[PDB]
């Protein structure tokens, strides 16, 4: 008792209610943003599936909304080639390009999962704080029933009542927490697969155009000129 | 894995038995 | 009266909600199990027959010819057409290793998409298997709160009045558990079968890519060797 | 009433059914224990014997001959035949690097396949050990709600009336956990054993690949330095 | 990594039993 | 006793032991939280500043020039210093790919070590919050056994004396729990933040690696090709 | 007869059985902790001195000359003689890239086997810490079943006839828990220590592989350059 038994109870209660409303609003925001990004990447993938060289892909991406990792990576590979700048190490160029693309898509996927661990810990710790509330309430109830020794237990009712109320609040904060956490894991896995697909697509485009340009220019220039002038 | 749900059922069993203790 | 089925008659404000939630969960997990199991069993029989048919390939053209008469939704022929259009786009490109890397990444993305398609409801299976006991406990503690407010607002030492509330609470609990256990066991068996199916598709992908590499490298070796070592050192 | 062996009637019919289910699950898990343990110890002895045989393996023909005299139903002979026939098929080719790449790919694919074929029942044991506590608590709550509805339909004030159903719940939990514990024990044990087996088969596969690289470099470097530089570089 | 799921059930059960035995009726 | 804090210096030896253990665990978790949080904030601020300063890199020498002004307690500084001394050691050779891959591997190992020593207290708080409920549970069950043997000595069927003992037991439980929850939540926070920080270190490592590759390629390709072409095809 | 020195007297079959099991678990985990951790810290001092001596090793022959007088079980000696015998095997070969690849493969296999042998008991500690609460729960359910049998076959409201039974039951629970606690805490701390040791041996393996690659490049570069350049660029 000592008048400081329910203060922690109401504190953890409002903590759970604020955690739940934070989960709800982050669900709203992240769902809106991720569905918008999914539709955007779907449309742009459908548009870029008809690409042959990097020129057409770039001239089509410049018309899209620049808030897309696709065009970012496209111009990034273009800048990486421009930085290569007359270096005949096409293999190393492709390797550095792929490594940069992988690092960028990994960073983007990491930025995507904001509240993942948040909801994880929330749903993990809400039952534990519920148990803490229950044990403290039943302890105060035992102290009261010891101060007034009797078989009638009509006084334990409010204590266990608020204890199981805090427990139920923990459950109604954890269940949505965990289900939304799993839904978010699934949708970010889908988005990661999609951005990996588009990264493989742009890398395949880069490699294909580079090999196309290098094939004839190598089998016609270095071959004949030097193998007759050597 | 999920062998936790014994807590609430056991505690409410405790409560109902202790309140049926008088009658 | 208060049997396992006799709940929609004696439901309450939270009792009816948890009851309809758990019966919906059980129905959806049952239909998911049945549909996905039948579909995947038939698909796996078809894929086994197709792999048995293509297990004796010799070249790319021969493999495509023998697989032309396969099913339309044939992942094997899908990969063959993928490799073929990759070669078509790589026409006039004397970079074997680049084509190999491109084809490998393409088969990787294909099998990833196939795993995503097959592993599409397993996420929901895990979710329901995790939450069904928890929502059962939620309904249970709500019933406990209802019984407690009834006791506090009507203080009577009647031993019979305390029975039905706790009974319905534990019955909703048991409904949650009987929705949970099938969910997780089907999730596990589906994980096993999807592991087997992904191993099979990885095997056939390895087969087609190794056949591609073999024939391309043989042709390249022969032609490059003869031409280069017979022409361009006497032509200098 | 004499013991657990004599309390098979005062419970629910579904309680006895799920109890017999737990008993048969424990029996089949012990049977899988014995069978898989015998098979894994046989495979371990075979692996150690084959490794001791190939301890000085430095020639493909020598390795194949020293492995064929033992039990030919061994993964070692399978991998040896695989590498040999792959070299035979891709022979008269100059893709030595691609040779090693494709060979190692096929070897690791077959190793993953064989490892999957080894660790099969481990998943079943995992599912059993996971669901046994869940079905135990399910029988528990079912028995307790049956007892509560029986007390509700009746009117009992004594303290000894709740004994039979609660005791049935206790024995159900006991069966569930005595099925659960050995399940996870053997699961982790077999996990360790298949990890060691995978390590050993990877060691022998790396040995085959090392011998292949050795012999191919021996056949390539000498012939190139003695013939390739002298073939046409003199007539330039 | 987790914390635990088992240990609380022990005290829940033992408190349940001590209460049901200390029950006078 | 009747006072929550009355029975702390008496009638509790093992209970006082576990209480001191859990309070020491809580305060050590708090001080590790404070120290590691300050350290990671400083580290991430310095890393962000250095990244925005080096984002305009063109070659390794300019990177070293812009980096010399960094604080001596800069992990990026020691990474680029390791890269520079590795390049110095590998100098006087032409194994471009070999040099870049060996520096890449050494950088991977160095950043792994830096992440494992920076994120050191993670497992500390993990095991602390894991064992805190364990020792609390040991304390409460020991108190329960003490109360039970006391009632066995003097057969008390009342509830008065039963209350304070079990009350102190649940006090030990609650103390262990309120020591565990902060431990596990700050452990999760530290895990996430060190994952982000090691990801940033991976980004700067990829930056310096691509810089090395680019500068090596640009310094080698044109110069080597034209000079050796001229030299050995006018002298060959 | 209530404490551990007297509970075994009136202990039942399963009581004394699980008690012996848990005390054997406690002593076996304590002995494993002592022996394995002592061996690991001694090997840690050994490898610390090793890498301290190798910090000034900037060649191959100097590394071998320093390793000539290492400890009787120096892992660095194992890796160095492995590299040496691998060079001996794949000698007379100018395709050193495949030599480096096979060296890396053999080294990763060797360090994997070494990490398996070093942490050869961590899985056992994990299993013990996982199943000890489960055998504790087995004790709980068996004791509660026995107490309910005693209270059911004796349909009396007495309390002193069952108090010692439930007391011994909760005593079994407490001893199972106090056997679980040291197992799990020792497993966690030992896992941290063995992860540090594995990181250190990974550092030394990266060091020896870096040294091997660097010395191979240094020995091949200038010689191959001058010889091939002169001969097959002036005689062409």
């Amino acid at each position: 008792m000592y008048q400081h038994a329910d203060a922690v109870v109401k504190a953890v209660m409002i903590g759970l209610v604020l955690a739940s409303i934070v989960t709800w609003t982050i669900l709203f925001a992240k769902g809106s943003e991720l569905l918008r990004a999914k539709r955007r990447l779907r449309r742009e993938q459908l548009a870029l599936a008809e690409a042959r060289s990097l020129d057409e892909a770039s001239e089509l991406a410049q018309n899209f909304s620049p808030e897309s990792v696709s065009a970012v990576l496209l111009n990034d590979a273009q800048n990486e080639l421009e930085l290569s700048a007359e270096s005949n190490d096409n293999n190393g160029i492709k390797e550095r390009t792929g490594f940069r693309l992988e690092r960028r898509v990994a960073a983007y996927s990491r930025n995507m999962g904001r509240g993942n661990g948040f909801l994880a810990t929330i749903g993990a710790i809400s039952p534990f704080v519920g148990l803490f509330g229950t044990v403290w309430g039943i302890m105060n109830s035992f102290i009261g029933i010891a101060h007034s020794q009797t078989t009638n237990l009509a006084v334990v009712a409010p204590g266990i009542a608020e204890a199981l109320l805090a427990t139920a609040m923990g459950l109604v904060a954890a269940i949505p927490a965990v289900v939304i956490y799993n839904i978010f894991a699934r949708v970010i896995s889908g988005h990661r697969a999609q951005v990996g697909d588009v990264a493989a697509q742009v890398l395949l485009l880069q490699g294909r155009d580079l090999d196309l340009a290098a094939t004839a220019e190598a089998k016609r220039s270095q071959h004949a000129h030097q193998l007759r002038a050597g | 894995i999920n062998v936790t749900p014994f807590i609430d059922v056991m505690l409410v069993l405790l409560i109902i038995f202790m309140v049926a203790a008088p009658l």
